[PDB]
């Protein structure tokens, strides 16, 4: 399989600055990687796709960026409602599509 | 595009089980329905997906001999069943849609999701 | 002008040629009621391997190639017969979808005529193909890290496969001169091989998904394209496109009956000299439009220049007017 | 057991409607005065004509399956039902006194060839005096059904009234049309000089 | 290998089938022509 890994673990960022968070695979899924947003009690919803393309009905302050291994997802001018947990799915057609452990957003204090 | 599962069940470990997600709205007989599970606390981790019309499953390797996963084209549906459930299947399971966009694919639409208790 | 001179002697001059022009133009397709699933065999999660390419049949359903033509994901269409821009308005009795994959650099070898080891063992188009070719990169579905050997494809391929044949022998082929008898080695080779697609090859190497669009053009036309139907005319020197035939005729009711099969009646000439209306089965005949020949009769210029005129072969209808044999 | 085909192995080619008019046609016809067996499972081969003597329209119909256990999908016609289902016949299919298609004293003839993955049903059913074989007048098939099917199409059978099967061959036939869009007559084109010269 | 031989074949007949045919040669890999059609207006033989 190809394990995905994000980091940081959990984050502290306040309203207003760029959140970044960064998907490590081991091995390259060229670009067919997936970013979500799973609110508390809420089911996941797809930000990026393609690893660089944002989801139609998404804010545009949400990009992704990377590809082989390495991606990266930036909010910029995080909001209020944006403090949810963000993973990185790849789904390469001919293989088990893998999760990472995901990162949590929440205030800065 | 629309998904609809089934609603929360509970359940005695070792009884069988079979949860529903249909699917309506779709680009084409060939997409590709999948499940993940979510325990309470824990993360997402994929477990297999159809594509209806061929009825093809790629069962994870953890959940390979766990679950079956099939699926009715005249309906537009997809069943996850466990034959014997223990307490640790305990989660919330969603059916997730990924359509085919000639260049590459794209997941469209998030199952609600079904919470299962085997205790 | 005809005599390209300036003075014209006394006599009858063949000067030019009258042709009743056609005011009105009527539309008649097949009036079903269906799309055809043009996105089924394109928009399909995975291909089947060339040396067992796909087919599906489109029918009774109405097809719209203008989508097709228009998108531009589509990397290389060439369409031998038939004009892809023109696709839009022609019928056809039967249409044929074949899929598959292949390599970048064998994309050419799918092509009518072509040669090479797609072309010689897997999929083989013939001399008169009539249809379209449209294949698109498919390396971000077809392609994976490691190599994608789901693929296949014919490589050693004791008898050349004929157009339109499909060879899915898994036979192992002997090369040399002791047999095989279903046990590979040396001069017994397994007559499949597998493309390991991987992200990182040439696009030589890429994976394409290759769709081929075979047309029959003949017999009713279970597949036409987008039109909209016209209220015909009886009675009128009016351009036709019936089924997709086109024409420029007077339509006439005719006492004719066909029989029940029979859809278009030509004579010894080969026209089509009758037509079955496809929203009515209903038999029109087809008259040719008065044409003849205008001939000047002019006396010397010298003495005057009042001239008479003659039209040929036609009534004094279409045209002190005299009526002669 | 076998017995003169005469000249009654002639059909429509196409449905090009010819009014007095003469034709000449290459395509696959049965051969002129050319022996027909006289009646198991019968190969399809190039082509077939199927000549029915039951008076009391005792043939049900037919099967079409070359694996002939069920792998393969087969055409049932029976008797007017037709059907393209993967059928499961028996080993002796017969009738006591995933499917793609459905529809719902006397000689009948019919003439099967698969083209192109075509499938064609003709027919023509006429009276008749002579019990011993098929008589010597001259007769069309027009198109009954045409299905184009698509199958492989390698072998067939029929369903219980002795018949007979004959095969088409690449013949030049000239067909007569007459004003009625009837043909009275054909002369196949490679019989003898004479027909040549005709 | 480092000082690899070459001979020059030309000026004559080459008869191909005896090397397919031995069963001697555990390595015969052909590319850009098939071993079967090759019954050319030079021949190199390195060893
Ligand atoms: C296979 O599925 C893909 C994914 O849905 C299809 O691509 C989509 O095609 C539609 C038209 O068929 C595109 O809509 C177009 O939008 C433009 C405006 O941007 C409009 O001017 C056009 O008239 C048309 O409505 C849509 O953008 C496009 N999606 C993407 C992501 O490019 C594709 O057409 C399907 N192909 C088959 C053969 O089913
Ligand atoms: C489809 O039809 C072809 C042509 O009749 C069949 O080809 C025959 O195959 C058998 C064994 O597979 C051979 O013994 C014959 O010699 C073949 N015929 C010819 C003319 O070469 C083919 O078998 C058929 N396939 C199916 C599944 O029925
Ligand atoms: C010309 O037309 C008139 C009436 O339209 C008809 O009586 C006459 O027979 C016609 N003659 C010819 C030669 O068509
Ligand atoms: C054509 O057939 C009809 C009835 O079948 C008959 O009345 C007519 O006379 C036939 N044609 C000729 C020229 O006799």
């Amino acid at each position: 399989d190809i394990q995905m890994t994000q980091s940081p673990a959990t984050l502290s960022v306040s309203p207003g600055e760029r959140a970044t968070l960064s998907c490590r695979a081991s091995q390259s899924v060229s670009s067919t990687l997936a970013w979500y947003q799973q609110k508390p009690g809420q089911a996941p919803r797809l930000l990026i796709y393609g690893a660089s393309t944002r989801a139609t009905g998404i804010p545009a302050r949400f990009s992704g960026s990377g590809s082989g291994t390495e991606f990266t997802l930036t909010i910029s001018s995080l909001q209020s409602e944006d403090f949810a947990v963000y993973y990185c799915q790849q789904y390469n057609n001919w293989s088990t599509w893998t999760f990472g452990q995901g990162t949590k957003v929440d205030i800065k204090r | 595009v629309q998904l609809v599962q089934s609603g929360a069940e509970v359940k005695k470990p070792g009884e069988s089980l079979r949860i529903s997600c249909k699917g309506s709205g779709h680009n084409s007989p060939s997409y590709w329905i999948s499940w993940v599970r979510q325990m309470p606390g824990k993360g997402l981790e994929w477990m297999g997906r159809i594509d209806p019309s061929d009825s093809y499953t790629n069962y994870s390797p953890s959940f390979q001999g766990h679950v079956t996963i099939s699926a009715d084209k005249s309906i537009s549906t997809a069943y996850l069943q466990w034959s014997s459930l223990q307490a640790s299947d305990t989660a919330i399971y969603y059916c997730a849609r990924h359509v085919v966009a000639l260049t590459h694919l794209y997941p469209d639409y998030w199952g609600q999701g079904t919470l299962v208790t085997v205790s | 002008c005809t005599l390209k001179s300036f003075t014209v002697e006394k006599g009858i001059y063949q000067t030019s040629n009258f042709r009743v022009q056609p005011t009105e133009s009527i539309v008649r397709f097949p009036n079903i009621t269906n799309l055809c699933p043009f996105g089924e065999v394109f928009n399909a999660t995975r291909f089947a391997s060339v040396y067992a390419w796909n087919r599906k049949r489109i029918s009774n359903c109405v097809a719209d190639y203008s989508v097709l033509y228009n998108s531009a994901s589509f990397s290389t269409f060439k369409c031998y017969g038939v004009s892809p821009t023109k696709l839009n308005d022609l019928c056809f009795t039967n249409v044929y979808a074949d899929s598959f994959v292949i390599r970048g650099d064998e994309v050419r070898q799918i092509a009518p005529g072509q040669t090479g080891n797609i072309a010689d063992y897997n999929y083989k188009l013939p001399d008169d193909f009539t249809g379209c070719v449209i294949a698109w990169n498919s390396n971000n579905l077809d392609s994976k890290v490691g190599g994608n050997y789901n693929y296949l494809y014919r490589l050693f391929r004791k008898s050349n496969l004929k157009p339109f044949e499909r060879d899915i022998s898994t036979e192992i082929y002997q090369a040399g001169s002791t047999p095989c008898n279903g046990v590979k080695g040396f001069n017994c080779y397994f007559p499949l091989q597998s493309y390991g697609f991987q992200p990182t090859y040439g696009v030589g190497y890429q994976p394409y998904r290759v769709v081929v669009l075979s047309f029959e053009l003949l017999a009713p036309a279970t597949v036409c394209g987008p039109k909209k139907s016209t209220n015909l005319v009886k009675n009128k020197c009016v351009n036709f496109n019936f089924n997709g035939l086109t024409g420029t005729g007077v339509l006439t009711e005719s006492n004719k009956k066909f029989l029940p099969f029979q859809q278009f009646g030509r004579d010894i000439a080969d026209t089509t000299d009758a037509v079955r209306d496809p929203q009515t089965l209903e038999i029109l005949d087809i008259t040719p439009c008065s044409f003849g020949g205008v001939s000047v009769i002019t006396p010397g210029t010298n003495t005057s220049n009042q001239v008479a005129v003659l039209y040929q072969g036609v009534n004094c209808t279409e045209v002190n007017v005299f009526q002669t044999r | 057991a076998y017995t003169n085909s005469f000249t009654r192995g002639v059909y429509y080619p196409d449905k090009v409607f010819r009014s007095s008019v003469l034709h000449s046609t290459q395509d696959l016809f049965l051969p002129f005065f050319s022996n027909v067996t006289w009646f198991p499972v019968l190969p399809f081969n190039d082509g077939v004509y199927f000549a029915s003597t039951e008076k009391s329209n005792i043939i049900r119909g037919w099967i079409f399956g070359t694996t002939l256990d069920s792998k393969t999908q087969s055409l049932l016609i029976v008797n007017v039902v037709i059907k393209v289902c993967e059928f499961q016949f028996c080993n002796d299919p017969f009738l006591g006194v995933n499917c793609t298609f459905e529809y719902v004293k006397n000689l009948r003839e019919f003439v099967f060839k698969n083209i192109d993955g075509y499938f064609k049903i003709y027919s023509k059913h006429t009276p008749i005096n002579l019990v011993r074989g098929l008589p010597q007048g001259f007769s069309a098939l027009e198109p009954l059904v045409d299905l184009p099917i698509g199958i492989n199409i390698t072998r067939f059978q029929t369903l219980h009234a002795a018949y007979y099967v004959g095969y088409l061959q690449p013949r030049t036939f000239l067909l007569k049309y007459n004003e009625n869009g009837t043909i009275t007559d054909a002369v196949d084109c490679a019989l003898d000089p004479l027909s040549e010269t005709k």
